[PDB]
RNA sequence: AUUAAUAGGGACGGUCGGGGGCAUCAGUAUUCAAUUGUCAGAGGUGAAAUUCUUGGAUUUAUUGAAGACUAACUACUGCGAAAGCAUUUGCCAAGGACGUUUUCAUUAAUCAAGAACGAAAGUUAGGGGAUCGAAGAUGAUCAGAUACCGUCGUAGUCUUAAGACUAGGGAUCGGGUGGUGUUUUUUUA
């Protein structure tokens, strides 16, 4: 696939989310999606509208870097927390389907 | 089978320096003899005391006090081992039924004063 | 891609095989290789290339966790949508005495079930306690406070006042 | 050398605890110093306020210091002088089924004062605060002694807070035997 690939380590929570642009190593410095910088109302960030809005700018910078395939690393809070995300996982999957990113090497990085 | 030969084998096995339980189990598994309570009609230590092979303390108190002294080995090694420390207290409760019965049945002396401190001397 | 695999209980494989027909017919169309390895005693699902969305792998992982929670699999694997959250909370690591665990489980069940499941119905959670874990499904907003109240009821305090406070909070939610 | 509740017991070999004491073996999540996909917003989130705010905060391109504990499998299936116990080793007080005609008939029955651990926010502020009170006073140096050995006030000492059912019908539970196959147990009845 001409080595046009990357990895998205999505550390997401119930009311917040973050994106780590990764290679197999720590490379592919593409972008990092913020949690509540897209909309500050303490309920839109929990909704999938603000998460997909931040993912639209994240995928635009990811296309600027040059990573096409995304290896999923779904990270939750874990431990004494709920160990699950809110709507950030569905919004990132919808943004991946809208961007047409290749699905492969998908894993869960939750603790 | 020869009931006197079985009695002679019991006296010889008691004089071998082994326990009477291991003496009789070797007779019951390698010699084919029935029992001391068999038609020979003489008990184990009754033959041994007649032959001068009986022990000083009884057959249920000599090594039992040795296990009482050994039960406090972990208590001396660790005072926090309250399971072993009270097992030695339960080994004082393993002094269980019949010593003061022997004060009236005349088996041990009434001024013997059996205790765990002298059980180390009576262990060997 | 990769795969998600987990072992299940003794009665879980018999329960899942009764609904494994339509589950595998939808998972294979959604690029999930949902099969029950009865020789190894585990259920696995591999992410294939026939998925139109990347949430199929996350939904199959939640469905495998719901199937391995000894709960109703057809009533707990339909959380593939975004506004449908199903999770299991392990409440077995809360008590040590068996009599205290039995007394806490009776308080968690409540009088004839509905005395403690009314707040679960008010929070819209399909709560089902199986052994050391309790699995509930519903909206994420309604289950976040429900799981927090479940963790409060799993504490050493009496859950009778917590259930009364949960009903008071549900009554105050009408406004 | 009548007694054997085989009233009861060192023993006797096969086989055992997530009882328990160490002995190594994994690290699941945190703290600081690291240090960033040079992200200032992230906990909380009756909407709020409120905790931490551009001292980097999900994180990190992981080093150490520490504790820490067994995740879907899974789960009381069990095992506690006792205040309790969930991977992986080598050692041990001891505990464990059972048979014994082999251990002996002689290993006192309940036990309080005498001893062993001795647990469901060892929280809050005034008051008598007196007998005394660790934390440290200070005497003899003993190559070495907060106690070896006199002399003082503070949390303390004690309250203030979180049917006369007349009858039937199938199913249900607890059994058992006719026959039927394995399980129980294949001497541990």
């Amino acid at each position: 696939n001409s080595q046009v690939f990357g990895v998205a380590r999505i550390y997401a929570s119930f009311n917040d989310t973050f994106v780590h642009v990764t290679d197999l190593s720590g490379k592919e410095t593409i972008a990092r999606v913020t949690g509540g910088m897209k909309v500050k109302a303490d309920r839109d960030e929990s909704s999938p509208y603000a998460a997909m809005l931040a993912a639209q700018d994240v995928a635009a910078k990811c296309k600027e870097v040059g990573i096409t395939a995304v290896h999923v690393k779904i990270r939750a809070t874990g431990g004494t927390r709920t160990k699950t995300p809110g709507p950030g996982g569905q919004a990132a999957l919808r943004a991946l389907a809208r961007s047409g990113l290749r699905i492969g090497r998908i894993e869960d990085v939750t603790p | 089978l020869s009931s006197e030969s079985v009695i002679e084998q019991i006296v010889k096995y008691a004089r071998k320096g082994l326990t009477p339980s291991q003496i009789g189990v070797l007779l019951r598994d390698a010699h084919g003899v029935t029992q001391a309570r068999v038609i020979t009609g003489n008990k184990i230590m009754r033959i041994l005391k007649s032959n001068g092979l009986a022990p000083e303390i009884p057959e249920d108190l000599y090594y039992l006090i040795k296990k009482a002294v050994s039960v406090r080995k972990h208590l001396e090694r660790n005072r926090k081992d309250k399971d072993a420390k009270f097992r030695l207290i339960l080994i004082e409760s393993r002094i269980h039924r019949l010593a003061r019965y022997y004060r009236t049945v005349a088996v041990l002396p009434p001024n013997w004063k059996y205790e765990s401190a002298t059980a180390s001397a009576l262990v060997n | 891609e990769s795969s998600f695999m987990t072992l299940f209980p003794k009665y879980r494989e018999s329960y899942l095989k009764t609904i494994w027909n339509d589950v595998t017919r939808a998972l294979d169309k959604h690029n999930i290789a949902c099969v029950l390895d009865l020789v190894e005693g585990s259920m696995t699902v591999k992410t294939t290339r026939k998925t139109y969305d990347p949430a199929i792998i996350l939904k199959a992982r939640d469905l495998i966790k719901l199937l391995a929670r000894s709960v109703p699999f057809p009533q707990a694997v339909k959380i593939l949508q975004d506004d449908m959250a199903c999770d299991v909370i392990k409440i077995g690591n809360f008590v040590t005495n068996k009599e205290r665990f039995v007394k806490r489980r009776q308080r968690l069940v409540g009088p004839n079930g509905n005395t403690l499941k009314a707040l679960e119905l008010l929070t819209k959670c399909y709560i089902l306690v199986q052994g050391n874990t309790v699995s509930a499904m519903g909206p994420f907003k309604g289950l976040k406070e429900v799981r927090r109240v479940v963790e409060d009821c799993m504490k050493n305090i009496h859950p009778i006042y917590h259930i009364k406070e949960l009903m008071i909070k549900r009554e105050l939610a009408k406004r």
